[PDB]
């Protein structure tokens, strides 16, 4: 061991499986240690660790996935899509956490929003792995991005834990001293998704039909899928199925019908 | 996932320990406990708690309390914690080979726990159900520091270990863990950082 | 509707033709006709267009401005207050923008036609309940879009000295009132540092204006400093380790972020501190306090630039030990440093530290630095104690061992003769037996008390005048009340002999001094009630043990 060169293209200290404590700085190191390291041999490497950043440890290069990205995605344009990557740290960070207030959690009789920490972490985790790709819609991203963020702010918000803004691409542009009245607004916009879904907690978790109610309130159009199964009736003869629908109080169709043809058989034909 | 499982279930003690300073909590919480042949006007229900200090035991005759736990010098607060030789659950009970007035019913197999002491002395107690049954017996064992007896505790175990396991992948994502260690380069046995530590 | 063309108006249209055409139109308006609307008309109207600004914004505003300071007091902006808000808001938001244009001089006219009216606002506009937090947020952002060369412009070259001395009081008790009892859920923990970082700015530019227009160059009418620093104090009364600890991240995220405020926020104060000069003395007795707290906070660095303002303290004391010494000085000190430490701040590092600098610095002096050395070595006993005294408190939490250590730091206090804290320890102990109902060691503890008085008219120290209730109480009538109710505690603590004990001298003070026979009347009462108990009733005798810690 010796020539060691400071760099920062190694962020991204990755591990195998847990390492042998052959250095008197390295242990049985985790699989997510990713390491700050400062210093940077061929095969080796030492630095600061996750778990320890003030402590050191020289690490072996084939151990180590070497990764030249940063914190930063976009200057080495280690994006897989732009105004994505922050996120998918952010909710790392937010799965740490998680963690921590778990372990706090099951020393308590908090089981019940214990489990139901569970599977929002079931559900997150899920999202994550998906979103690992980049094949998805740019619906999709969006889609993912806005649940995601409200899912995490619901962990944020029974947890008594603070608020992010700036919704979209990220969560850091709003708290990048941008301005101070957006700042505001986006803090209230945060506090009514808080005040929508505590409210809703006792509708949605209880109760099924105001779910109902608040997202019909968002769309128009729908469609009523019928499959049709067998035909039990005896005729003997062809029969014609104009099925559709009616409106009895109105004396009226409402549906155009759906003509199915029906065997003499028992079969329709 | 072999390396995985070994790494894994390796990286054993944390979750144990978690597991078991849980139940010690649960112990001092406690609940009011189950008495035997608690019919001609007797207390049922009375609460056992542990002490913080997790060295004697607040118990003994308490009234029908439904809220649980009083803190307060209960009918004995000492348990001799460390010369209990064991409980014994199930037809170990001396008192279940009752066959007298003391007729344990065959519905409280699974509820019957004596606490053994003086060598004669025993604390044949009934808990409400499966679980907090499990549990006390649970706690009592990591009094005695050893193996679990509650099938939610290796529930635990599984799950818990599960998540941490699963929440440390994040790292080896779109990659291999080569089920044989990498070679490892040689260290050049020199010391002589050309750059300064720290 | 009319704001809904001015956008395809203007792009066929002069600009400037148009804003003197709606500016005529709107001041047109009769003063109490739809004041709703045409904010909202307004509204609209600075929304779009003013992404152009240099031929409209100057001429725009100031009929904006007429109606908003008009909105300021005409004590009908009940209905207004939440328009006014929107208004103020927008415009504002419309002013930060970069790319619109250069408006520095334009933001220099809104802090000059409506700061001044919207302190005011805030300082009127005071419960929390309605949207309040609306007009904090347009402040701050007036403050964080102004500028400090904008700042001393204007604000700073007012007036007569008092019409700005009267706008800096309200300012400053403004701040307080925001920063203690502050607006936000404390979840939106960046608007509230947001907020922080603007204050510090704003206080900042005020510690400059302090400096050049009330530093001894105003010979007189240097009282502020007491608010000024009660203000800077308090803003540095939160946002503390642990909160910034309770992520990791967290302290990481704050200090990449914004860094220690607490930092430059003591640097500053200390620097002032020294700036005070003269009047340190004339302001060392009221301010002492004040210090210690933002001294024991519980990080290194502004505490190692803290402490030496302790030594500064005694040694302008020194200047003026003329009559006397830092007593005065070092009394507050003690007691101060007593609540505080009781309350659960320092730690062990943080005594080890006031050892070293003080001793250091006593050494580069005199006597009287000597006198203080010894008195340092006094207060370093003090604070083993008092962890000592904590440490327990927090580790046992059995009743027992809080009385032990109760019971030592009052021989302390009773060594040191800091009788106040002595007493209120004594109480402390008292509260403690009543918990357990140890009737007999209450009594003896508040007989403890009792002994300090005398049967004497003149209350001589309000030392002795506790917190239970506080006016004239001569020695006289606190004794007897005093001794009233360790004659009950004794009788509910079942031993008599002392109580007879007492009421004897009761019954002497009440015969002899101050004559009221009814009182003579009920006590004698009870005395014969005491007699009958002790000669009918029979009482167990309790065992007594050895206890041998080894």
């Amino acid at each position: 061991m010796a020539r060691w060169i400071p760099t920062k293209r190694q962020k991204y200290g990755v591990a195998i499986y847990n390492y042998n404590a052959s250095q008197d700085v390295e242990l049985s190191l985790q699989i997510g240690d990713t390491v700050h390291i400062l210093e940077m041999y061929e095969g080796w490497y030492r630095g600061y660790t996750l778990q320890n950043k003030s402590k050191k440890g020289i690490f072996p290069e084939t151990y180590i996935h070497l990764k030249e990205a940063t914190v930063e995605d976009l200057g080495q344009h280690e994006t897989v899509i732009p105004g994505e990557l922050p996120l998918v740290q952010e909710l790392t960070s937010t799965l740490r956490e998680w963690a921590v207030i778990w372990r706090k959690l099951y020393v308590n009789n908090k089981l019940t929003l214990f489990r139901q920490l569970q599977q929002m972490t079931y559900s997150l985790i899920e999202w994550r792995s998906q979103i690992l790709s980049g094949t998805l819609p740019k619906d999709e991203l969006a889609e993912l991005k806005k649940k995601v963020t409200a899912k995490i702010d619901h962990g944020n918000r029974m947890l008594g834990l603070d608020l992010v803004v700036r919704d979209d691409n990220g969560n850091i542009l709003d708290p990048d001293e941008t301005s101070t009245i957006a700042l505001f607004k986006a803090h209230e916009v945060a506090s009514k998704r808080i005040e929508e879904k505590i409210q809703e907690e006792k509708s949605i978790l209880q109760n099924l039909d105001l779910r109902g109610q608040s997202i019909f309130s968002t769309i128009h159009t729908y469609g009523l899928y019928v499959n049709f199964k067998n035909f039990v009736c005896n005729i003997g003869e062809d029969a014609e199925l104009f099925m559709a629908l009616y409106d009895p109080d109105q004396s009226t169709f409402i549906s155009e019908n759906y003509l199915i043809r029906w065997g003499s058989n028992g079969m329709p034909k | 996932s072999r390396p995985i499982l070994e790494l894994k279930e390796k990286i054993q003690p944390e979750i144990l320990e978690l597991i078991k300073q849980q139940r010690l909590n649960r112990l001092v919480e406690g609940t009011c406990f189950r008495k035997l042949n608690a019919r001609r006007r007797q207390d049922k229900f009375w609460y056992c708690r542990l002490s913080p200090n997790h060295k004697v035991l607040h118990y003994g005759d308490l009234e029908e309390s439904p809220q649980g736990e009083v803190p307060h010098d209960s009918l004995q607060d000492k348990l001799p914690v460390a010369d209990i030789k064991a409980v014994v659950t199930g037809k170990d009970c001396p008192h279940m080979k009752e066959k007298g007035a003391l007729k344990q019913n065959k519905e409280v197999l699974e509820l019957a726990f004596s606490i053994l002491y003086d060598s004669n002395c025993q604390l044949n107690f009934i808990a409400p159900d499966k679980h907090e049954y499990c549990i006390w017996t649970d706690g009592l064992n990591a009094l005695l520091g050893k193996d679990m007896m509650s099938d939610l505790t290796r529930n635990d175990l599984d799950t818990l270990l599960s998540m941490e396991i699963k929440l440390r992948l994040l790292d080896l994502e779109n990659i291999q863990i080569p089920d044989a260690p990498p070679p490892i380069p040689k260290e050049p046995s020199n010391y002589d950082f050309v750059y300064d530590c720290n | 509707y009319l704001p809904s063309i001015i956008n395809d108006v203007k792009l066929v249209f002069d600009p400037v033709e148009l804003s003197v055409l709606f500016c005529k139109f709107i001041q047109s308006i009769p003063d109490n006709q739809l004041v709703r609307q045409k904010l909202n008309c307004m509204t609209k109207i600075v929304e779009s267009t003013l992404f152009r600004q240099s031929e409209c914004r100057e001429v725009l505003l100031p009929l904006l401005t007429d109606q908003l300071s008009g909105q300021l007091d005409d004590n009908s902006n009940k209905p207004d207050h939440e328009a006014s808000s929107q208004l103020l808001s927008n415009i504002l938001e419309v002013l930060d923008r970069k790319d619109v244009g250069a408006t520095a001089v334009h933001i220099q006219l809104i802090m000059e036609r409506l700061l001044r009216r919207i302190n005011r606002t805030v300082i009127g506009m005071n419960r929390q309940s309605p949207h309040i937090g609306s007009f904090v947020a347009c402040m701050i952002a007036l403050l964080q879009q102004m500028d400090d060369s904008h700042y001393s412009h204007y604000i700073s070259t007012f007036k007569t000295r008092q019409d700005i001395i009267d706008f800096l009081m309200e300012t400053f008790i403004m701040f307080k009132d925001l920063i203690g009892k502050n607006v936000y859920a404390k979840d939106w923990m960046v608007m509230n540092m947001t907020q922080n970082r603007v204050f510090l700015r704003a206080i900042n530019q005020f510690a400059e204006v302090l400096t050049r227009f009330f530093m001894d160059q105003a010979s007189f009418e240097l009282q502020l400093w007491n608010n000024y620093f009660h203000l800077a104090v308090a803003f540095l009364t939160h946002e503390s380790l642990q909160l910034e600890t309770f992520s990791q991240a967290k302290r990481n995220k704050i200090v990449k972020k914004y860094g220690d405020m607490r930092k430059e926020i003591g640097f500053r104060i200390r620097d002032m501190w020294y700036n005070l000069g003269p009047h340190k003395i004339k302001f060392i007795p009221s301010m002492v306090g004040p210090i210690l707290e933002v001294t024991l906070t519980p990080e290194v660095e502004l505490r190692k630039a803290t402490i030496p303002i302790f030594f500064d303290m005694m040694q302008c004391e020194f200047n003026f030990s003329g009559n006397g010494n830092f007593h005065m000085f070092e009394n507050e000190l003690i007691t101060k440093l007593d609540q505080e430490v009781e309350g659960g701040r320092g730690d062990e590092q943080y005594k080890v530290l006031l050892e070293k600098l003080l001793l250091e610095h006593c050494r580069k002096h005199k006597y009287l630095s000597s006198s203080g050395e010894v008195f340092a070595l006094l207060v370093s006993s003090l604070l083993e104690n008092l962890l000592d005294y904590r440490t327990i408190i927090m580790q046992d939490e059995s009743k027992e061992n809080r009385m032990s250590c109760t019971v030592n730091v009052l021989n302390f206090y009773k060594e040191k003769k800091r009788e106040d804290i002595y007493i209120r320890y004594l109480y402390k102990l008292r509260d403690l037996h009543r918990d357990c109902e140890n009737y007999t060691e209450a009594a003896y503890t508040l007989l403890l008390h009792a002994e300090l008085l005398q049967w004497s008219d003149k209350p001589c120290v309000p030392h002795l005048l506790q917190r239970d209730s506080y006016y004239v109480y001569t020695q006289q009538e606190l004794k007897e009340k005093l001794y009233q109710e360790i004659i009950s505690y004794f009788d509910k603590g079942k031993m008599w002999e002392k109580a007879i004990k007492l009421s004897k001298e009761l019954a002497e003070t009440y015969e002899s001094k101050v004559f009221d026979y009814e009182g003579l009347g009920n006590l004698l009462k009870k005395r014969a009630s005491f007699y009958e108990n002790i000669i009918k009733a029979m009482r167990p005798q309790p065992e007594y043990f050895a206890v041998g810690y080894y």
